[PDB]
């Protein structure tokens, strides 16, 4: 879910997306402070009045031109690596979600036990029931427990898809073939919204991710329900 | 790169009796490259041969590049022009103040 | 009698003076952005965290017969 | 005479007269293109009904203003007019084979207009992504003929290359040392080396899809042992390579233009300049895959590719602080080609700066294809690029034709696009960041004000396109001449008139014996 | 002299009527502009 | 085998007027009529194939 | 780079029609094709 | 008087600023486009089902 | 022919002292101004001395660095076209667009607004941050 005028991300859910948003605006802090050093050295030089072209001295300020931003490269890879290492760190897989991309929506597989697949289709903006997001919304959302991390094996069917949501802090290639791991944790319940990202024909802008997340036991009485 | 050795060569340069109009223009031009208000002593060498060479254009032309060059602070020129205050009224030469070119 | 000003590297001065000030201002548009929205943030996560309960912003947001998961 | 001259031409100057022609034509089909994609984007709505439709036109638009326009703008044209009058050469090594490569790219626009005629449409973007181009998802020919024209355009840059390269290292005097050329030859240079390291590869992997769909064979099938990921590492090792050939040039011509307008008699550092292209020559091999972090690579193999990103980060950017350096301490003349260079250094700054922010590997676990990588390449290439075109453009007119330019009018030329472009390019960090992927027909209710903003300022940008054909105009009809050209002492193009007659360097230069 | 030089005479088209220039700089770019337009439009009654 | 290559050296330094493409004779005049006469024709012909392809019946 | 005069000067009437002259036919055909793709739409 | 931009400049510089303000507050508001306004503060929301 | 290959006159503060003249013809009163010129130097009054600075350079230092108005007059061309760029607009709200999807209908906003508050959507900071829950209104 995204609101109107919006400059930042969607607000951090998991914890990796908390770690994300403190390293984004690490970032985001670095290269305002370069934005306003060249602005600083260009306003210098075009209200300058003063001449020099003689010889310039040219082997005396690389080494600092070089050493500073060294520094300033590496303190922002260091934390980079830090979030890999948590995307590399071992799960507690509580359950195991599939994605399937098909051509123009999605599959859904929870196969521990019980096997069950369903599709999540398109909502078009005329069945639209009233006081819904248009473009995002799915008849048959996509259910989940808080506070576990599960694990999300993604592949696609006979296109290229990329399950992305933003809001909890996923995206990753749907490819014919390979299946990519994703650990998907959060820490509230509710509706998360994401889209599809890779391009896959005459309905790429209409498939959409809905995922709704509500205590464990709400999640068995669901499974149960349906069959 | 000592400076009173740099203002020695460029007076003893501009001093060579055989100057001549195009080896003027290079070291003057050369001088302006460098970032460096010229020595009155430069300016006044550089005096002493358009005095030599007969241009009242190319005194007065040196005389508003280090008016030029003095910069955002003003208080360059009056500097200088009270130290060639006795070549100026020796040589002749007027200066572009007096001879109406700051202003349009 | 006017005295000598500065006559050698007038625009090394202003260049040195000049970077400083240039280094002085990034920090502080920095600094800006830092106080203005990264640390608010995290006393907002903080907030949150300290406060937040899963069942009850759930039950809350169950109230009004919304998931199909409980109806 | 006309097809004597023209259409068998076989000097360099003409030949980049018809570069700069196919370029300006590559650059209004563009601009429709982009245009078009902007009224599917000002307002929420299928404006044309189905989205494949719009992905012919965004696939058009990459196409045609990455290999049509700014190649042939900059890497063709401006190297083919400067570079025999760059280093006193009296003409290209090879011109023979360069009016080939000239009337090759022909031939590929039209093979890619045949697809947009084709029913099936290049629905795919600049990135071919199989299976999508196979024959289930696209049962046409248009992909196949934009494949073709990628056949073209590659044959065209490689025997370019070739030309340039020889060019670069045999005719120059013998007693010039190589380090002591003008910097725009030893962009194009590196230009050369890198189109002809990377150009085979492209060739490589189209020849690989071209073989999947139509014979039958596995190359990117699941069905048969094949994967698309083969496709999209041979792809992105010809993409990287292929954006630092399109920003190249661009670094050597705000390099020129800054040292003619800037007063200074040299560029600073020009050791730690030659330096600096080489080594993001060398280092543009070596981080394809800051494009494939999503795709499901080796972590430890992605924490490399972002380290090496981050190596070449740093030598781009003692390039900028050399272009600061040598701004630095001369008095700036108000030509309209700074006003083109300040507009380079500072957005191709925060573009790289944004390339920066891309580069984090898990920052494009969040953001990899969303508009955040559009803000970035928009600004970095759609208006660094273009910018540096644009410098050129108005810098060696005088040069090219005779007759110069307006400062007034020029100016209002430049301030106008550089206001849209930025209200064009700055709302998709919004965009990208709020989190809405590329190639999309209809946005949500959050994005739709930002995409309104940006499609207005592409309307200012368009406003600015037709100020510049009609200041093109006004230049070829007020035909003012050029009295005279300060600082052809150090440029050697200048110096031959304006413009150069139609054989120069029929006298060789006399270098100096040291 | 075996081909002509001088400003203006290096260029593939006629300079000296600036309405002849004017009329075919406005039909070149009008085409350059209109081309993805009749392709949009060509699409269009297509499908 | 006999070296010719001498008095076909005649046949090209004759500053005739004729480009280089073309001062062998009447067979190499003939010939770049004929690749003119296919080339042309073939293109001709081949845009209204990707016409044909472009617009179905 | 000093500029000789232009040989042919445009007049007040010359800039006018020079400037719309281009914006006319080069925003024409965008005018046309996007004002009626509804009925270009039309299979009819 | 002499050169193009004594007088005329100022005339441009007004007739640009008067043209661009009326013609972007025309576009902005009286046409109808609607720019998506941020509901927080000035909208209440309504019930629904 | 000749022009580019001879030096020519030029005026910067970069190149102060150009290798020719500002003028290259010489008439009967500038050549007996070059003559006084040899004659005696406090000799020479205002006028011949300003007018052979004018023989010898064609523009000042003074009068070739002024601010002069082009930056207004590219400023003012600016905000004319940008205003046209805004005719297009009108133009192009007024043909090509036509209906907008009814999702954003007023009261369709409203019940957007209060199921995304219901969801709490973003809620740390973003949107539903600033609503209070319990008053039901915003902050
Ligand atoms: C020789 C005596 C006159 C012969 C007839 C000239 C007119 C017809 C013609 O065959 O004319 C010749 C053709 C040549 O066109 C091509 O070759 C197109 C190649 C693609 O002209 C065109 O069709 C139209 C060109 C219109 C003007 C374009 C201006 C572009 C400005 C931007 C680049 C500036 C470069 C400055 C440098
Ligand atoms: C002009 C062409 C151009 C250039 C130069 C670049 C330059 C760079 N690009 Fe980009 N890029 C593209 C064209 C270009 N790119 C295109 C066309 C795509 C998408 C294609 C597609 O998706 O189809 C793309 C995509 C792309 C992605 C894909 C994101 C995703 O999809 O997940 C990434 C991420 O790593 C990236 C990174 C970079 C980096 C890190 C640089 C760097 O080289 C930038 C370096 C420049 C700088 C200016 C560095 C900053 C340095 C300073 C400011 C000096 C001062 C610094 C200090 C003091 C520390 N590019
Ligand atoms: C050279 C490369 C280039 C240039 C200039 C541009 C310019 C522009 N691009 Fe482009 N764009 C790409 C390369 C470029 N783009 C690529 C590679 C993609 C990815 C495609 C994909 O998703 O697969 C892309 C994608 C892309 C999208 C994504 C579509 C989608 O995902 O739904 C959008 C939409 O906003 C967009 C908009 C624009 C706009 C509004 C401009 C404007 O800036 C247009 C104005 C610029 C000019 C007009 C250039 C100047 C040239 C001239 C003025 C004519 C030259 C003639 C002379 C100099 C005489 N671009
Ligand atoms: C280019 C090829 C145009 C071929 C054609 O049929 O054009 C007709 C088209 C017109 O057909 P049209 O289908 O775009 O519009 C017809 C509209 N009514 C029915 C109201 C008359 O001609 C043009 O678009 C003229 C463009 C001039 C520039
Ligand atoms: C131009 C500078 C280089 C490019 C920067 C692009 C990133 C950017 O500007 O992001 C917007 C940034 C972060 O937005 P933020 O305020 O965190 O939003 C969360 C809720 N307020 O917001 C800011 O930094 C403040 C507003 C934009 C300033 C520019
Ligand atoms: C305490 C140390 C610290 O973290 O200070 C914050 C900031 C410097 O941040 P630092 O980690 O040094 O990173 C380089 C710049 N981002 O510190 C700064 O940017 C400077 C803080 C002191 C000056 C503040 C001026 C504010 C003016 C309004
Ligand atoms: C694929 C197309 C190949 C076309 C080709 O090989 O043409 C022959 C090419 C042109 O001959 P060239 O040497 O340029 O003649 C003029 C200067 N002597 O010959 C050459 O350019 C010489 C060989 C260069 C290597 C690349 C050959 C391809
Ligand atoms: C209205 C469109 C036509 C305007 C015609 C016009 O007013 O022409 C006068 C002027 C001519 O250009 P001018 O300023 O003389 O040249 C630059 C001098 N450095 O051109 C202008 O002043 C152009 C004004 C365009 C306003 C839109
Ligand atoms: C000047 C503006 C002219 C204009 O907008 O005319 C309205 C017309 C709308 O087209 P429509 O009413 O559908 O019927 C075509 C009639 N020839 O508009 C058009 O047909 C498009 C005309 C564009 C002219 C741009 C100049
Ligand atoms: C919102 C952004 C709007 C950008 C508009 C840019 C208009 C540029 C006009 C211009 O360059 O005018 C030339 C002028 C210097 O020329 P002159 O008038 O001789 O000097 C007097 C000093 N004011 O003035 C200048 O050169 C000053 C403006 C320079 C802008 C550089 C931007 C770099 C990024
Ligand atoms: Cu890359
Ligand atoms: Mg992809
Ligand atoms: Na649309």
């Amino acid at each position: 879910m995204a609101y109107p005028f919006q400059l930042g991300l969607q607000d951090a859910t998991s914890p990796i997306m908390e770690e994300l948003m403190n390293f984004h605006d690490h970032t985001l802090m670095i290269v305002f402070l370069i934005s306003s050093l060249v602005l600083y050295i260009i306003s210098l030089m075009l209200t300058t009045k003063l001449t020099h072209t003689s010889t310039m001295d040219a082997q005396e300020v690389e080494t600092i031109w070089t050493i500073l931003p060294a520094v300033i490269l590496i303190m922002i890879a260091l934390p980079s690596l830090r979030i890999l290492y948590m995307m590399d760190e071992i799960n507690n897989p509580v359950l195991t979600v599939k994605t399937m991309g098909h051509q123009w929506y999605w599959s859904y597989e929870y196969t521990d036990y019980e096997d069950l697949c369903f599709d999540s289709y398109m909502i078009p903006t005329n069945d639209l029931k009233p006081g819904e997001l248009r473009l995002l919304e799915v008849d048959n959302r996509v259910v989940l427990p808080m506070e576990l991390p599960i694990r999300m094996l993604i592949s696609s069917e006979d296109v290229l898809h990329s399950w992305a949501v933003p809001s909890l802090g996923l995206k990753t290639d749907a490819i014919p073939g390979r299946l990519n791991q994703a650990t998907v944790t959060s820490n509230r319940p509710g509706l998360f919204y994401g889209q599809c990202s890779e391009i896959c024909g005459s309905n790429h802008s209409f498939m959409p991710i809905v995922l709704e997340m509500v205590p464990l036991k709400y999640f068995e009485n669901w499974s149960a329900s349906m069959i | 790169e000592t400076d009173e050795e740099f203002d020695a060569r460029w007076v003893t340069y501009f001093n060579k009796p055989d100057i001549d109009a195009w080896e003027l223009r290079k070291g003057m031009n050369t001088l302006v490259g460098y970032d460096l208000v010229p020595e009155p002593k430069i300016i006044d060498a550089a005096l002493r041969a358009c005095r030599r060479l007969n241009d009242f254009a190319s005194a007065v032309r040196i005389l508003e590049v280090v008016k030029d060059k003095a910069g955002p602070h003003k208080e360059i020129y009056p500097y200088v022009i009270q130290e060639l205050r006795p070549t100026l009224n020796e040589l002749g030469i007027s200066t572009p103040e007096e001879l109406g070119l700051d202003k349009v | 009698l006017l005295p000598k000003p500065q006559m050698r590297g007038l625009l090394a001065k202003r260049l040195r003076v000049h970077i400083a000030g240039a280094f002085i201002v990034a920090l502080g548009v920095a600094a800006a952005y830092k106080f203005g929205v990264a640390e608010p943030r995290k006393k907002a996560y903080a907030e949150f965290y300290r406060n937040y309960d899963s069942m009850k912003d759930f039950e809350e947001m169950r109230k009004a017969g919304i998931f199909q998961s409980a109806k | 005479m006309f097809i004597n001259r023209w259409l068998f031409s076989t000097n360099h100057k003409d030949i980049g007269t018809l570069y700069l022609l196919f370029g300006a034509w590559a650059g209004m089909v563009g601009t429709a293109l982009s245009i078009l994609i902007r009224a599917e984007l000002g307002q929420p709505g299928a404006l044309l009904g189905d989205d494949q439709i719009y992905n012919v036109i965004v696939t058009a638009h990459a196409f045609v203003m990455i290999f049509f326009m700014v190649m042939p703008m900059m890497i063709g044209g401006f190297g083919n007019w400067l570079v025999p009058l760059m280093i006193g050469a009296p003409d290209m090594a090879f011109p023979r084979m360069n009016n080939m490569s000239f009337w090759l790219l022909p031939p590929s626009f039209l093979l890619l207009l045949a697809s947009s005629m084709v029913e099936a449409g290049a629905g795919t973007g600049w990135t071919v992504y199989p299976p999508l181009a196979g024959n289930l998802a696209h049962a046409g020919a248009s992909v196949d003929l934009t494949i073709f024209s990628l056949h073209l355009a590659g044959v065209s840059s490689i025997l370019g290359a070739i030309n340039f390269i020889t060019t670069i290292i045999n005719m120059k005097p013998p007693a010039m040392t190589q380090y002591q050329t003008p910097l725009f030859v030893w962009s194009v240079l590196i230009t050369a080396v890198l189109l002809l390291l990377s150009l085979p590869v492209l060739a490589a992997g189209i020849t690989m899809l071209l073989t999947d769909r139509n014979l039958n064979t596995t190359f990117f099938d699941p069905a048969g042992g094949g994967d698309p990921i083969l496709y999209q590492h041979l792809f992105w090792f010809f993409g990287h390579p292929e954006v630092y050939i399109l920003i190249l040039p661009g670094f050597g011509i705000i390099s020129h233009v800054v040292t003619y307008y800037s007063g200074k008699k040299e560029p600073f550092g020009y050791m730690g300049m030659v330096w600096a292209m080489m080594s993001i020559g060398f280092l543009g091999f070596i981080v394809w895959a800051h494009h494939m972090f999503t795709v499901g690579l080796d972590v430890d193999t992605r924490a490399y590719f972002t380290s090496a990103t981050m190596i070449i980060a740093i030598p781009t950017g003692v390039k900028v602080f050399s272009w600061l350096a040598t701004l630095h301490g001369g008095n700036i003349k108000w030509s309209p080609a700074m006003l083109w260079a300040l507009g380079f250094i500072f957005l191709f700054t925060v573009g790289g700066l944004t390339g920066i922010v891309l580069s984090n590997s898990s920052l494009d676990i969040v953001l990899h294809d969303t508009y955040y990588v559009v803000a970035h390449f928009h600004y970095v290439l759609s208006m660094g690029a273009v910018f540096a075109i644009m410098a050129g453009f108005v810098h060696w007119f005088p040069l090219f034709s005779g007759f110069t330019l307006d400062d007034t009018w020029a100016k209002a030329h430049f301030a106008i696009m550089f206001v849209g472009v930025n209200m064009t390019f700055f709302p998709q960090h919004f965009l990208g960041l709020s989190g809405m992927p590329r190639r999309y027909s209809d946005y949500p209710d959050a994005y739709t004000t930002w995409n309104t903003v940006s499609s207005m300022g592409s309307f200012i940008s368009l406003t600015a396109v037709l100020i510049m054909i009609f200041m093109i105009w006004e230049a070829f009809a007020s035909k003012r001449e050029v009295m005279s050209v300060s600082y052809a002492s150090t440029n050697l193009e200048w110096l031959h008139g304006c413009p150069p007659p139609y054989h120069t360097f029929e006298e060789p230069t006399y270098v100096k014996v040291k | 002299s075996h081909y002509e030089e001088g400003p203006g005479k290096n260029l593939p088209f006629s300079v000296e009527n600036k309405w002849r220039l004017l009329a075919m700089m406005t039909v070149y770019f009008g085409s350059g502009f209109a081309a993805p337009f009749f392709i949009v439009r060509h699409q269009l009654l297509k499908k | 085998f006999e070296n010719k290559v001498p008095e076909k050296q005649k046949l090209f330094q004759e500053d005739n007027g004729m480009p280089v493409h073309l001062k062998g004779g009447a067979s190499d005049a003939l010939l770049y009529r004929a690749t003119m006469a296919l080339t042309l024709g073939g293109t001709a012909y081949a845009i209204y194939l990707l016409a044909m392809a472009a617009f179905p019946k | 780079v000093h500029s000789k005069p232009a040989r042919e000067q445009l007049g007040v009437l010359d800039i006018t029609i020079g400037l719309t002259s281009c914006f006319v036919c080069c925003l024409l055909p965008a005018g046309w094709v996007l004002s009626h793709l509804e009925s270009y739409k039309k299979r009819e | 008087a002499p050169s193009f931009h004594d007088k005329y400049g100022n005339a441009i510089l007004a007739g640009g600023a008067i043209f661009c303000v009326s013609t972007w507050t025309y576009t902005a508001t009286q046409i109808g486009i609607e720019w998506n306004m941020s509901p927080v503060g000035r909208v209440t929301p309504k019930e629904w089902r | 022919s000749e022009d580019y290959a001879f030096p020519t006159y030029a005026d910067r503060r970069d190149y102060p002292l150009p290798d020719v003249a500002h003028v290259t013809m010489l008439s009967a009163s500038q050549k007996a101004l070059k003559e006084k010129e040899k004659a005696d130097w406090s000799s020479l009054s205002r006028d011949e001395k300003v007018q052979l600075y004018r023989i010898q350079f064609n523009e000042s230092f003074a009068e070739m660095n002024r601010g002069t108005n082009e930056w207004k007059t590219v400023v003012g061309m600016a905000m004319f076209f940008i205003g046209f760029t805004a005719l297009v607009l009108i133009w192009e709200k007024s043909y090509v667009y036509g209906p907008i999807p009814h999702t954003f209908d007023r009261d369709w906003v409203a019940m957007q607004t209060k199921r995304m508050l219901d969801m709490k959507a973003n809620p740390i900071q973003g949107f539903s941050a600033k609503w209070d829950y319990d008053k039901n209104e915003w902050k």
